[PDB]
C-alpha cells in the first residue's frame, strides 16, 4: 500500500507489489508522510498518464468547485493545483479548454487570474493549430469584459496578458511553436494598445507596464542569435508603436528605445529599401529628435501626425515668455515624461561636487538655463558648478553620461541616444 | 482634513474634466467629417488610430506647457505648485523596482521552465522503465 | 485655501462649458446623420482625413487649467498604479520562489529514485 511506503528505499523495493489506493482527497491535499510530496507524482507513474488519472480529475473538479465559490478556503488549494499542473502538459491543456473562455470568467476573474499565472507560462500546446484562434478569442473576450461599463479597471486584462506573454517566452524558447508565439504576440499587442486601456490621460500603467515586458520578450529574442523567424513577426509596427512613443511614462519610452537599439544589430542585414526597416528607421528618424535636436517644424509627420498640427496647437498655447517657444519643450529638457527626472539628475549631480550655486528652480530649458547662466556668470566662471558646461548641449551630454551609469532604470535611453545620434557618439 | 478633501474633490472634478475634454476632442473631430462628408463615418482601425495618436499628442503638448509656467519661478506658496513637486517626485520613485522586479521574473521563470524540462526528461524515462517491467 | 476653492469653481465652469460643447456637437452630428437617413452610409473618406489630420479642434482658452488636470491626473494615477503592480509582482515572485523549491526537491527525489529503481532492475535482472 502507498501509505505503507515510508522511505524512498521502500518505494524502490516494493515497487511492483505496490497497491494504488483511491484516497485521492487525502493524497493531494496537505515519518509515515515523508514522501507525501512525491505521492501525487508517483501515481501518474504506476499507471500511464491517462485522462482518467485520479489526481487529474481530482484537481480539475477542485478547480471547478473553486470557481463556483463553495470551497471554504479557495486560496489554499490553488498552489497545490498549480504545482501538479504547472509541470504537467497533459493536465494543463484540459484545464485550459475547461477554464480559459469568457464563459469561465464572470464567476471569478481573480481565481482565473492566479491559475493562469500558474499554468499559462508553463505550457506547450499539444496541437499547434486550434489554439491561436482560441487564445485570440479568449483575450479579446477578457478585454471586452474588463473595459466594460460601470467598472474602469482592476488590472484583470493587463496581468493576464502579462502571463500570456510569459507563456510566449516558454514557446519562443522552444522551436516549431515560435510561429505560434510571434503571431499571438502582435495580436496581443494590438489588444494592449487600445485607447480605452492604453491611455495618455488616464493610463493605468498596468497595460503600459505589461507592455514593456511584452516588448522585452522579443527584445530578449532579438538579442539571442541563431534563430529562423521572419522579422515580419518582430517589428512591432507603426500602428501601435507611435502610440507608445507618444506616451508619458519614461520607462515605457526606455524599454521602447531598448527594443529599438536591440534590433539594429539584427536589422541592418536586411536591405535598405525594406518593408519593415522603412518603419524602423522611421522611428529612428524622428524619436532621435523627440528627445534631442528638435527640428519637428523643419521636418514632417512627427509621429505620422502632420507637423503644422503643432504649429496650430502651439499658438493659443499661452507662454509667459516668447523668447524660445518652438524649441522650448521638445527634448529631455522639455518632454513631459523625462524632464522632471532630468532636474533630479542635475540636482543630485550638483550635490556631488558640493556646488555653491545651487540651481534655483527646476526645469532644464534653453531659456531658464540662460538666466541661471548669466545672473551667476562670474562666480561659476571661476568655479563652483559642473566643470565641462559652456553651452546647453554640454549640460545635455553631461546628464546623458550620468544617466548611463546603471542605477537608474531609464538607463537604456542614453544607450539609444549614443548609438543612434552620431553627433554625441563621442559620448 | 480640509485641504485633503479639497484635493480629493479636485481629483474628482479634474477626472470628469479630462474625460469630457477627451471625448470632446473625439466628438469634434468626428463632427468635422460628419459635416464635410455627408455620411462617411467608416473610419477604419488604421484611420481610427491616427486620430488617437493625434489627440494623445495634443494632450501631450498641453501637458508640457504647464511644465513651463509653474517651474521657472517656483512660488513655493502656490497651494497648487506645492502639489506639483510632491506629486512629481512621487511618480518616479517606484521606477527602480519595476525594472528590477521585471528582471526578477524573467529569470525566475527561466529556472521554472528548466526544472520543469528536467522533470519532463525524467518522467518520460521513468515511465519507459516502469514499462520495461 | 480659497485659491484652490475658486480653482474648483473655475474647473466646474470649464466642465459645464465643455459638456455644453459636447451636447451641441452631438446634436450637429446626429442632425447630419438623420438628414442622411438613406441607408447606413459608410463610404471611404477621400483624401480629407489627411486634411483633417492637419489641424486640431478646440484651441483651448488661455485660462483653461486643463493642462494641469492633464498632468495632475496622469501622474497621480501613475504613482498609484505602480505600487499595486509591484505588490502583485513581488507577491507573485515570492510564490514562484516558494513553488520552485517544492518542484526542485521533488525533482531531485525523483531523479534519485530513478537510480534506485533502475539499479533494482539490474539486481533483480538475475532471477
Amino acid at each position: 500500500s502507498l501509505w505503507d511506503v515510508t522511505s524512498l528505499e521502500q518505494l524502490a523495493q516494493n515497487w511492483p507489489q505496490l497497491h494504488i489506493p483511491n484516497d485521492v482527497d487525502y493524497m493531494m491535499k496537505p515519518s509515515r508522510d515523508s514522501l507525501k510530496h512525491l505521492y501525487s507524482s508517483i501515481i501518474l507513474i504506476k499507471n500511464s498518464r491517462d485522462e482518467s488519472s485520479s489526481p487529474y480529475e481530482w484537481c480539475i473538479w477542485q478547480l471547478k468547485r473553486c470557481f463556483a465559490h463553495q470551497i471554504e478556503t479557495p486560496q489554499e488549494v490553488i498552489p497545490i493545483i498549480i504545482s501538479v499542473s504547472s509541470m504537467d502538459n497533459k493536465l494543463s491543456s484540459r484545464i485550459i479548454q475547461t477554464f480559459c473562455n469568457l464563459k469561465y470568467l464572470k464567476l471569478d476573474e481573480l481565481t482565473l487570474k492566479k491559475v493562469c499565472g500558474g499554468i499559462l507560462p508553463l505550457w506547450k500546446p499539444e496541437l499547434i493549430s486550434g489554439t491561436r484562434e482560441f487564445f485570440v478569442k479568449f483575450m479579446a473576450s477578457i478585454f471586452m469584459w474588463s473595459t466594460r461599463d460601470g467598472h474602469d479597471n482592476n488590472c484583470t486584462f493587463s496581468e493576464t496578458c502579462f502571463y500570456v506573454l510569459q507563456m510566449i517566452t516558454n514557446w519562443v524558447l522552444d522551436d516549431k511553436l515560435i510561429a505560434l508565439g510571434l503571431t499571438l504576440l502582435h495580436d496581443m499587442q494590438s489588444l494592449l494598445t487600445l485607447d480605452k486601456i492604453f491611455n495618455n490621460a488616464t493610463s493605468n500603467r498596468f497595460s503600459t507596464m505589461a507592455f514593456i515586458s511584452s516588448l522585452d520578450i522579443l527584445t530578449q529574442l532579438s538579442k539571442q542569435t541563431k534563430s529562423d523567424y521572419a522579422i515580419q513577426y518582430l517589428i512591432v509596427g507603426p500602428d501601435i508603436m507611435n502610440k507608445v512613443f507618444s506616451s508619458d511614462d519614461p520607462l515605457l519610452l526606455s524599454a521602447a528605445c531598448r527594443y529599438l537599439v536591440a534590433t539594429k544589430n539584427k536589422l541592418m542585414q536586411y536591405p535598405s529599401t525594406n518593408k519593415f526597416v522603412r518603419m524602423q528607421n522611421q522611428y529612428i528618424m524622428d524619436l532621435t529628435n523627440y528627445l534631442y535636436r528638435n527640428k519637428v517644424l523643419s521636418s514632417k509627420s512627427l509621429f505620422g501626425v502632420s507637423p503644422d498640427f503643432f504649429k496650430q496647437i502651439l499658438e493659443n498655447l499661452y507662454i509667459p515668455t516668447a523668447d524660445f517657444k518652438n524649441a522650448k519643450f521638445f527634448t529631455i529638457t522639455g518632454i513631459p515624461a523625462l524632464s522632471y527626472i532630468c532636474i533630479i539628475i542635475l540636482r543630485r549631480l550638483e550635490t556631488a561636487e558640493n556646488t555653491k550655486i545651487k540651481f534655483t528652480s527646476g526645469i532644464i530649458n534653453e531659456e531658464t538655463f540662460n538666466n541661471f547662466f548669466r545672473v551667476h556668470h562670474d562666480e561659476i566662471g571661476q568655479h563652483g558648478w559642473i566643470k565641462g558646461v559652456n553651452n546647453i548641449h554640454d549640460l545635455r551630454v553631461k546628464i546623458l553620461m550620468h544617466l548611463s551609469n546603471t542605477a537608474n532604470p531609464y538607463r537604456d535611453i542614453a544607450a539609444f541616444l549614443f548609438t543612434y545620434l552620431k553627433s554625441l557618439s563621442k559620448y | 482634513n480640509s485641504s485633503e478633501k479639497q484635493w480629493e474633490r479636485i481629483q474628482q472634478l479634474e477626472k470628469e474634466h479630462v474625460e469630457v475634454y477627451r471625448e470632446l476632442l473625439i466628438t469634434l473631430d468626428r463632427l468635422y467629417l460628419i459635416r464635410k462628408h455627408n455620411h462617411a463615418v467608416i473610419l477604419s482601425h488604421t484611420q481610427q488610430r491616427l486620430l488617437e495618436i493625434r489627440h494623445q499628442l495634443q494632450i501631450n503638448l498641453e501637458k508640457t506647457a504647464l511644465l513651463i509656467r509653474l517651474l521657472e519661478k517656483p512660488d513655493n506658496t502656490n497651494v497648487l505648485f506645492t502639489k506639483l513637486q510632491n506629486l512629481l517626485e512621487e511618480s518616479n520613485s517606484l521606477d527602480y523596482e519595476l525594472l528590477q522586479s521585471l528582471g526578477a521574473q524573467s529569470s525566475l521563470h527561466k529556472q521554472l521552465i528548466e526544472s520543469r524540462a528536467e522533470r519532463d526528461e525524467l518522467m518520460s524515462k521513468l515511465i519507459e522503465l516502469s514499462s520495461k517491467f | 485655501k480659497d485659491v484652490l476653492d475658486v480653482y474648483i469653481k473655475n474647473l466646474e465652469n470649464q466642465i459645464g462649458n465643455k459638456r455644453y460643447f459636447l451636447k451641441q456637437a452631438q446634436g450637429a452630428i446626429d442632425e447630419i446623420t438623420k438628414r442622411s437617413l438613406d441607408t447606413e452610409g459608410k463610404p471611404v473618406n477621400s483624401e480629407v482625413f489627411t486634411e483633417l489630420l492637419r489641424k486640431p479642434m478646440f484651441f483651448s482658452e488661455r485660462a483653461d487649467p486643463i493642462g494641469f488636470s492633464l498632468t495632475s491626473n496622469f501622474l497621480s494615477l501613475r504613482a498609484q498604479s505602480s505600487s499595486e503592480w509591484l505588490s502583485l509582482m513581488n507577491d507573485q515572485s515570492v510564490d514562484q520562489k516558494a513553488m520552485l523549491l517544492l518542484q526542485n526537491n521533488i525533482n531531485s527525489d525523483l531523479k534519485e529514485l530513478l537510480r534506485k529503481l533502475q539499479h533494482q532492475m539490474t539486481i533483480m535482472d538475475s532471477k
